[PDB]
């Protein structure tokens, strides 16, 4: 049981009366009530908010809801379903954004470049082969127990 | 099975001529009687299928589905009170008898020896569920939902009739056995292309495929609970069963024209696991989860491999159980808060303390927890499809990851973290609801112990 | 007796826990000593390191 | 629960870090710290808590004689 | 590793619950001589990191780096493992130096405790495990490999030297 | 190490590499010094259930080590003389592999010296 | 001194360094007082519907149900098929589908060509 | 030999019991940690033995029973093995977890 | 800043009511609630017996069942079943 | 954004910067003695131009000081193990069962705890008996057409409890 | 017991210990403890069960068959002939599945008994495994899911026709 | 994990750690004593007081209650609100 007129058909126009009725319908600031604009993406006449909303609103303001950072009459932001704490914490970053991404990708490229240097320049120790007895260990490779001997021996130094 | 059919008819009129406050006990008792009675059928021995004269037969493709439906009936009925309990005596008897007549047509459908009979009993499955969801659709566009359901199911399913009469008057009668025997290959003409497109298109609509999967979510968010469970489990797995039947004919053209359906099913399976990650409206997430599982089923049916058929019927049975359970828990939460939205029902770890254990167990069956039958199905699908195309394991594993993700997300979203301290109307959990929990999951684990029953005819 | 908190003071101790503490640290040090002399000398690996191979010629037909 | 409240002005401050910061910051010319809040943190059974090699090497104050016994075996 | 960090986690969390579940290195400073059973457990565990010569934590780590340098290795990976063993030496020393050695910082009304047979038996039990049973497991295993046993100068001592620096 | 930095600072000829080890051919100028001890008893070795990449030289010392360890099992600290002998023999094998390496090194250095002075 | 905290689609511009606030106008303070009044009246209605002791039901939020009906079913009205809508629908409908269809074409052609030859690793390939 | 097989099988099956016990109890083990402690102690003392027999002899074994769906050319059963790793890994985890049981008796005191 | 006298008074009534509520949460009526190792080693022994009963009989009568990597025989030792010497290890020298 | 007014003040913003910079200095500057030194340094740096009667000078140097504070903030500060973001942050939310419950217990359990439930019965009658007259009268009269605050006055009129006491006072113990 | 005809086993080769210690022998003490504790009453329970079922007996047999002749001795329709042919064929298919099962079990046995002598005394059993699985790959593999019987025989003609023409031109 | 706490004990402890601070006298220290009105100590050092008592009791009182206490009795009130100390 609810009033049909408190739903949301149509976009913003007309600019006096539909903005007035929607601002009184959603209870926000009147001139700062935003349509998207009429982008044709559905979206009706629903508001747009500053998109971060959760690692702002510090828990010492002591509103109603414990973890939604909500207070039961709010715009109920269109992208709240991506914005909830436990999902995306839009904290103010400790340094920057460009600084973070550039230093991270540069360090990964530096390590992989020197990994290619490691792949092309091995190390070794002044060591030859082992000396397996039966022609580099016949009968413990693939087999042929009566067919294929290939005579090559070991010589001492 | 006529000894199982005549108590399905004669289980009806007792519900009419029973006195008041006594229909419930009688229906439940006699339903469980017939549950054991047709559990006695299971003697499918070795080489052949088992037959009964000109109407009935049984592979392993039909017997666990049959036992599943007759298991579903007390669960079906026993979920279906407390939202129509205070309604009228005549209308309530009408509702229960309507469910019983629905299941009679279901058993006719699962033991359909012929295929014209299968089409008739297919739309006999169609018709009563319309009446049930439209009388008790519980919300505001039950009109719209029933209308989409009826026109999609007919206008997909209808040219299947003309294709089957065409097969009728080109190869004699439409027994399953002669079609096993008098089959001959049908080459890559265009007439075979349109015939295969007609039959597989009707069944694509039934599953649903991703191209017409808007059919499903309205039909679940605006259905009562018994119609929801029957719709989901029995109708979608019956569609898969019918495809498993009639894919025996038309060997060589499915090599050509099977390409876009598998493609659409794979990519839309991924898009469906994307769509049930971010929505509200707690009921509908399981509906899109069922869309993704049936897309997985569809990949399994069209790739035509014995591993694929065994894992496919395994996935059918396991997903039927898990989806019916999770719909029942959604009904329990809506009995609590009268909302159907997700962000209102929060917390509930202290409150309803052992309901969380059944939520967790259901989310782990939908996880693909590994001894569960769900993972047996998904695993053998992955094995068969990796034999089929050897690079397609990307979408299978990404489906696995996002499927576990949204299942566990719907678990820890609704029922983890904080009570919203304004509710005042949750009650400690009723013995009926927990009885339905034990009705779901104890036969699932006892099936998990000895699962050599439920595998396909290519065992 | 029980245990008691105290305000801004060095906390009290039983003699038993501190004597097992000294016992265990001293047995660790006894193990590293009774392992460090008694049978090894394992950090120096029981073999003199051979030179560049012999620093000699006359090795199985070297070229004169 | 008795606590006895070990009183104020007892500390008679005199401690090394607080004394250095008082002298340097009086040379700066302010002389207004919080003050003597942490004498109980800087002295008592405190005030030369053990340094590096004593902390890492608390064991050898009794283990050497046991190793002498082991040599005696 | 299993004996090692089971012992270390149990010791550390015992200290954390001993100081009112605060868990941060800041305002934790001087806990030495506040009963030194758990603190001694922490320093025996941390000196059992880097493999002080030669304990139960010595054997595996040093045979690994010796087998790595005596192999057809990478010319980047051995250098990285050497630098990271130096770095695990330095954060081991930092966790000791901020756990015990500094002047004590904590809130007042302290309730520091070990009056429990369970805790002392468990910590006792695992340090006894880490002094003997590592050697016992490491010694009597049949070599399914061939150990190198022939290393040059600063190709056996060198990781120990790097932990010292 | 040292050989590694010398090879990577020097040109690819005069400091040869492993993984292509027969470079100068066998029996170049050998004064018939080849015994190739072969104390393995390779049939008895396969009977004694040994390991791949242990069917080597110096393996009878390993046989005796396994024998004494089996014969005195709760003597946890018994077998180290024969273990030390096995270590000593594989130490000798390591000496031999080092000799082969630096012998090919001096062969290639003298061969490039001699072709430079003949041409 | 500092790169002044560049904005981003992740960068929460904090409430301290805007710096665009700090000549606060009088009418902006009037707007903040209005916002305080609106939240005040809403919390008053919340407490009045909230602290009734015999109210057994839920608080019955209109704002949440408003948002849910806004999000779920009130998209298709209104809609007009625009150019940006059609472009983004084509780019998210047909692109990835036709791409993976191309690579399955290529995989089936290579696989059946190579097993047509017989130089394939199917020495024992049993569980087909 | 039957001894080594039965000892590894009891070092598995002596862990299953307490969970089925509390699902079939209906009464309160207030000393439920003491119960878990003594069954882990029994598991460790029956797991220190067959490792010693293992390195004593060699004598590696695999066990396999209780199959289901021998469908195609393959099969599957409960099949598990005790070899070098699978024996000298068990008392490590058991002894570690027995001490963590003690530490959890302390740490989970008031909860 | 500071309160108003009314805000302080409101806080004082909350102090009174919170004292009364938490004092009500205090309870010790001296009837708060009201009622309306041979075991250990037989618990050790009995599944050992059941699984050894299971492990000889059904397990053995199934032929391909529990099997072994063979005990390792030695070149200088004997065989407990047959009984003979393997020809022992060869010449010792250079030790 | 505060329950009393809308504007914070100049002085409140300065003071919150003081608390944040000092807390960051606690986190940056361990061993506590050079901390105490730098705390006197920061208090002196506020005392460098405490003498300002001006307003635009104060807020301009406050803005530059905000630049200086964000210039040298710390990544993981010593946030308390009770504060939000900190280590606990409803750690012990394991048994914050809401107090509207316990109505729905079986009467055997309500035979187990007799006197406490009789006391809850008389509290609940104290709630319902004292809701109509005084609370409904003060919620008719004292609300203006715009309430314009987030704080109510007590029942200082004559007698009994101030309104809205229930879900403010009767909150769980924060302690299982 | 079982059939050692179908399940061959190598000869037992058990060595004997030799201490050369004075511990004296803890593991022999404990294995005699295990035998004299567990092995007596479990054997007695076996004896009790043997007698109490040795009162009266039951019997189960093995289901043996006749032979229905062929599929190529049935005509194009012959439903009363093709049915016999297909059921006989499909039972042959099932017992051939178990043939491959038994050979794989022998291969597992050969891997387990040898220990680390992988490349000795498993050439025989892995070699005959490769032989039978090459036969199975050639005969029952590339036929798909809905096998009836006729797809197998069409595969049969296809294979022998192609190899006949290939060895014809390459003869 | 539950130390004994009284109003008298916590009141004497707050008054103690006030009296250790420098620029207030130990002479005129009262449980009823306005920090703003009748003592004349600065609001800035009153927030230093707030900081040190937060650091002793181990929980941050908020900024919005870093405004409006100004006396030890309401300080005991707010700490008894956070800690829930009555009997
Ligand atoms: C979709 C409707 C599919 C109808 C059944 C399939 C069918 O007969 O299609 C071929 C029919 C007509 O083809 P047709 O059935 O005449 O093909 C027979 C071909 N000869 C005569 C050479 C044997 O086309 C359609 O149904 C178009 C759709
Ligand atoms: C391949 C396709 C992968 C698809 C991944 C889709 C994930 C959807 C769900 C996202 C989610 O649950 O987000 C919540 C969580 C928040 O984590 P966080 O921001 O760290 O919050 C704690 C404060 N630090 O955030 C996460 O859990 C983030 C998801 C995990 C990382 C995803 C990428 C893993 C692979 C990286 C490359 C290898
Ligand atoms: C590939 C497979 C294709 C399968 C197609 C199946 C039919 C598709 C769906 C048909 C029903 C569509 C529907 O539900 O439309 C809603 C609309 C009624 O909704 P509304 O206008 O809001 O109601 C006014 C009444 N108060 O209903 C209508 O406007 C109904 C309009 C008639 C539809 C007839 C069914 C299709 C027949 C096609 C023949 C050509």
């Amino acid at each position: 049981s609810h009033i049909t007129k408190d739903m949301l058909p149509g976009p913003y126009p007309k600019t006096p009366e539909e903005r007035a009725a929607a601002a009184k319908k959603y209870n926000m600031r009147v001139e700062d009530y935003e349509p998207y604009p009429d982008d044709g993406m559905g979206y009706g006449d629903y508001p747009k908010l500053p998109d971060r909303s959760q690692q702002e609103r510090d828990p010492w303001y002591d509103w109603d809801h414990p973890d939604l950072r909500l207070n039961w009459g709010e715009p109920m932001h269109w992208d709240l379903d991506m914005y909830i704490r436990n999902r995306v914490d839009t904290s103010p970053t400790p340094v920057n954004w460009n600084l973070m991404c550039k230093h991270l990708f540069g360090f990964v490229a530096f390590m992989l470049f020197m990994f290619w240097v490691g792949e092309t320049y091995p190390t070794y120790q002044p060591v030859g082969p082992k000396q397996y007895p039966y022609n580099n260990l016949y009968l413990e490779r693939g087999g042929d127990p009566n067919k294929e001997p290939e005579p090559v021996v070991h010589y001492e130094i | 099975m006529l000894k199982y059919i005549i108590p399905t008819m004669m289980l009806m009129p007792l519900t009419w001529l029973s006195k008041n406050s006594m229909i419930w006990i009688n229906t439940t008792l006699h339903s469980l009687l017939i549950s054991l009675t047709s559990l006695l059928l299971l003697n499918q021995f070795g080489d052949n299928s088992l037959n009964f004269s000109l109407t009935f037969f049984s592979d392993s493709l039909s017997t666990p589905l049959l036992i599943l439906t007759m298991w579903l009936l007390p669960l079906m009925l026993m979920a279906s009170q407390h939202h129509l309990s205070k309604e009228n005596l005549a209308r309530k008897k009408l509702f229960i008898s309507m469910l019983i007549l629905l299941q009679l047509f279901l058993i006719m459908t699962f033991t359909a020896t012929e295929l014209i009979f299968f089409y008739i009993m297919f739309e006999a499955t169609l018709v009563p569920t319309l009446i049930i969801i439209t009388r008790w659709g519980n919300q505001t566009e039950r009109l719209n939902a029933g209308l989409y359901f009826l026109f999609y199911t007919l206008a997909g399913s209808l040219p299947l009739l003309v294709a089957l009469i065409y097969i009728q008057n080109t190869m004699g009668s439409l027994n399953f056995l002669i079609l096993q025997y008098w089959v001959q290959p049908m080459p890559n003409s265009w007439s075979n292309t349109f015939m295969w497109l007609a039959c597989m298109m009707a069944f694509m609509v039934k599953m649903p495929l991703y191209g017409l999967h808007l059919w499903l979510p309205k039909a679940h968010v605006e259905a009562p609970i018994a119609g929801s469970m029957v719709l989901a489990a029995i109708l979608l797995k019956l569609g898969g069963y019918g495809m498993m039947r009639i894919t025996l004919l038309l060997n060589p053209i499915t090599d050509f024209m099977a390409y876009p359906f598998i493609m659409l099913s794979l990519w839309g399976m991924i898009m469906t696991s994307s769509i049930c990650l971010r929505q509200t409206d707690l009921k509908s997430l399981i509906a899109y989860s069922s869309v993704s599982h049936m897309a997985l089923v569809i990949v399994a049916i069209l790739i035509q491999t014995p591993w694929s058929y065994m894992g496919a019927t395994a996935l059918m049975i396991a997903h039927g159980l898990t989806s019916s359970m999770l719909f029942c828990l959604a009904n329990s939460n809506y009995e609590r808060v009268h909302s159907r939205t997700m962000i209102l029902a929060r917390g509930l770890q202290t409150l309803l303390p052992l309901m969380a254990a059944w939520w967790l167990l259901a989310s782990l069956t939908n996880l693909a927890l590994p001894p569960s039958i769900n993972l047996i199905g998904e695993l053998f699908v992955v094995m068969s499809t990796f034999s089929w195309s050897n690079i397609t394991i990307i979408l299978m594993g990404l489906n696995m990851v996002i499927t576990a993700l949204y299942s566990l997300y719907m678990l820890i979203t609704t029922q983890r973290g904080k009570h919203t301290h304004h509710i005042n109307n949750i009650l400690p959990s009723f013995t009926r609801e927990n009885a339905l929990m034990s009705l779901h999951m104890l036969p699932l684990l006892l099936l998990s112990l000895n699962p050599k029953i439920i595998l396909g005819p290519l065992y | 007796a029980h245990i008691e908190p105290r305000y801004r003071q060095f906390p009290q101790l039983t003699r038993s826990q501190v004597i097992q503490a000294e016992f265990f640290s001293a047995t660790m040090w006894f193990w590293i000593l009774w392992r460090f002399w008694h049978d090894s000398d394992a950090v120096l690996g029981h073999f003199p390191y051979p030179d560049p191979s012999q620093w000699t010629d006359e090795e199985l037909g070297i070229p004169p | 629960s008795k606590m006895e409240l070990p009183d104020y002005k007892q500390w008679k401050i005199e401690g090394t870090p607080l004394e250095t910061v008082q002298e340097k910051l009086a040379a700066r010319g302010l002389r207004d710290p919080w003050g003597r809040n942490e004498a109980w943190r800087y002295m008592g059974g405190f005030a030369n808590n053990v340094s590096f090699v004593g902390a890492l090497l608390k064991g050898f104050k009794w283990g050497f004689a046991a190793f002498v016994v082991a040599v005696g075996a | 590793h299993a004996f090692f960090k089971a012992m270390l986690f149990m010791c550390s969390g015992s200290i954390i619950h001993s100081l009112n579940d605060e868990q941060d290195i800041r305002k934790m400073g001087g806990l030495f001589k506040a009963m030194p059973f758990t603190t001694t457990a922490l320093i025996i565990g941390s000196l059992a990191l880097t493999g002080m010569p030669f304990l139960t934590g010595f054997y595996s780590k040093d045979l690994i780096i010796e087998s790595a340098n005596t192999s057809y290795t990478n010319a980047w990976a051995l250098l990285m493992t050497l630098v990271a063993t130096s770095f695990t030496a330095i954060y081991s020393t930092r966790i000791i130096f901020f756990a015990l050695l500094g002047q004590p910082r904590f809130p007042t009304l302290i309730n520091i405790n070990e009056n429990n047979p369970f805790l002392i038996n468990s910590i006792k039990r695992l340090l006894i495990g880490s002094l003997f049973a590592g050697f016992i497991i490491s010694n009597n295993i049949p070599p399914m490999t061939i150990p190198q046993m022939t290393m040059p100068h600063y190709l056996k001592m060198t990781a120990l030297t790097v932990t010292i620096l | 190490g040292a050989h590694l930095a010398r090879r990577y600072l020097g040109d690819a000829s005069v400091e040869p590499e492993p993984l292509r080890m027969p470079t100068f051919p066998p029996d170049y100028g050998f004064p018939e010094r080849k015994e190739r001890e072969m104390v393995a008893t390779q049939q008895e070795m396969n009977d004694a259930q040994l390991v791949l990449q242990q069917r080597d030289y110096c393996a009878h010392y390993l046989i005796r080590f396994l024998k004494c360890k089996r014969d005195s099992f709760p003597n946890f600290l018994a077998c180290k003389h024969e273990q030390h002998d096995w270590d000593y023999c594989e130490h000798l094998d390591y000496v031999k592999r080092m000799k082969e390496f630096e012998r090919e090194r001096r062969l290639l250095q003298r061969k490039k010296r001699r072709e430079q002075r003949e041409a | 001194s500092f790169p002044k905290y560049e904005p981003s689609r992740l960068a929460s511009l904090p409430t301290t360094l805007d710096p665009a606030e700090y000549d606060i106008s009088s009418e902006t303070r009037k707007a903040q007082a209005e916002r305080l009044a609106i939240r005040s009246r809403l919390k008053r209605e919340y407490q009045l519907q909230y602290n009734d002791p015999s109210r057994r039901g839920v608080v019955e939020d209109p704002a949440l149900i408003r948002w849910t009906c806004a999000r779920s079913a009130n998209v298709y009205p209104n809609f007009r098929p625009n150019t940006k809508t059609s472009l983004l629908g084509a780019l998210f409908g047909i692109g990835p589908l036709i791409f993976w269809y191309y690579v399955f074409k290529t995989d089936r052609d290579r696989k059946e060509k190579l097993i047509q030859e017989g130089k394939l690793d199917r020495t024992f390939n049993i569980s087909y | 030999m039957n001894l080594f097989s039965s000892l590894t099988l009891v070092t598995l099956i002596l862990l299953t019991m307490p969970i089925a016990a509390i699902n079939f109890n209906t009464h309160k083990f207030t000393n439920y940690p003491l119960y878990v402690k003594t069954t882990i102690s029994c598991a460790f003392i029956t797991s220190m033995i067959p490792t010693m027999m293992f390195i004593h002899t060699g004598q590696e074994m695999i066990i396999s029973n209780w199959h289901w769906l021998t469908i195609q050319t393959l099969k599957l059963s409960l099949s598990f093995k005790m070899d070098f790793f699978s024996m000298m890994f068990v008392p490590v985890a058991l002894f570690v977890t027995w001490s963590i049981m003690e530490f959890s008796m302390w740490y989970m005191h008031s909860d | 800043s500071g309160y108003t006298p009314d805000e302080k008074l409101r806080l004082q009534q909350l102090r009174e009511l919170r004292r009364r509520w938490l004092k009500d949460q205090e309870l010790s009526p001296r009837e708060p609630v009201l009622p309306p190792s041979i075991f250990a080693f037989t618990h050790v022994l009995i599944p050992v017996w059941i699984i050894h009963y299971y492990l000889k009989y059904h397990v053995t009568t199934k032929p391909y069942t529990i099997v072994e990597k063979k005990p390792r025989i030695f070149p200088g030792d004997t065989i407990l079943e047959t009984g003979e010497v393997i020809p022992p290890m060869k010449e010792f020298p250079d030790q | 954004f505060l329950p009393s007014a809308a504007y914070l003040t100049h002085q409140q913003k300065v003071l919150q910067l003081y608390k944040r910079a000092l807390r960051h200095l606690e986190s940056r500057c361990v061993h506590r003695d050079k901390y105490r030194y730098f705390a006197c340094l920061l208090r002196a740096r506020f005392d460098e131009h405490k003498n300002e009667k001006d307003m635009v000078k104060a807020t301009q140097l406050l803005r530059e000081a905000e630049k200086e504070f964000w210039h040298g903030q710390h990544p993981q500060p010593y946030i308390f193990p009770e504060s939000p973001g900190g280590t606990s942050y409803e750690r012990y939310e394991c048994y914050k069962v809401p107090e509207w419950c316990l109505d729905d217990w079986h009467p055997s359990e309500k035979a187990m705890y007799p006197d406490y439930f009789a006391k809850r019965e008389q509290w609940k009658k104290l709630r319902r008996e004292s809701w109509e007259r005084e609370v409904k009268q003060l919620q008719e009269e004292t609300p203006v057409g715009g309430p314009r605050t987030e704080a109510l006055p007590p029942a200082r009129k004559q007698g009994d409890l101030p309104p809205l006491w229930w879900h403010i006072v009767t909150r769980p113990r924060e302690r299982p | 017991s079982w059939d050692k005809d179908v399940y061959p086993e190598p000869p037992r080769r058990t060595p004997a210990p030799s201490p050369q210690t004075s511990l004296p022998n803890p593991i022999t003490y404990l294995t005699k403890a295990f035998d004299l504790l567990v092995d007596r009453p479990v054997t007695l329970v076996r004896e009790f069960i043997e007698r109490q079922h040795a009162k009266n007996k039951y019997y189960y047999y093995h289901r043996e068959f006749r032979r229905v002749p062929d599929i190529t001795e049935c005509h194009e329709k012959d439903v009363l002939c093709m049915f016999e042919a297909e059921m006989q064929w499909k039972r042959d298919y099932k017992v051939d599945q178990e043939i491959v099962n038994i050979i794989q079990e022998r291969l597992k046995a050969c891997q387990q008994r040898e220990g680390e002598s992988h490349r000795q005394n498993c050439a025989k059993e892995l070699q005959q495994f490769t032989q039978v699985v090459k036969a199975y790959q050639d005969r029952y593999h590339d036929l798909g899911a809905h096998y009836s019987a006729r797809k197998c025989l069409a595969k049969q003609k296809q294979r022998m026709l192609a190899e006949r023409k290939a060895t014809k031109e390459a003869a | 994990d539950a130390p004994p706490l009284t109003l008298e004990g916590i009141k004497d402890r707050v008054l103690y750690v006030l009296k250790l601070y420098d620029k207030i006298d130990p002479e005129k220290l009262s449980v009823n004593s306005h920090f703003m009105k009748d003592l004349g100590l600065d609001s800035l050092d009153q927030v230093e007081i707030i900081m040190a008592m937060e650091d002793e009791f181990g929980f941050e009182i908020p900024d919005i209650d870093a405004e409006k206490l100004m006396c030890p009795q309401e300080i005991v009130d707010y700490i008894a609100d956070k800690k829930d100390v009555y009997e």
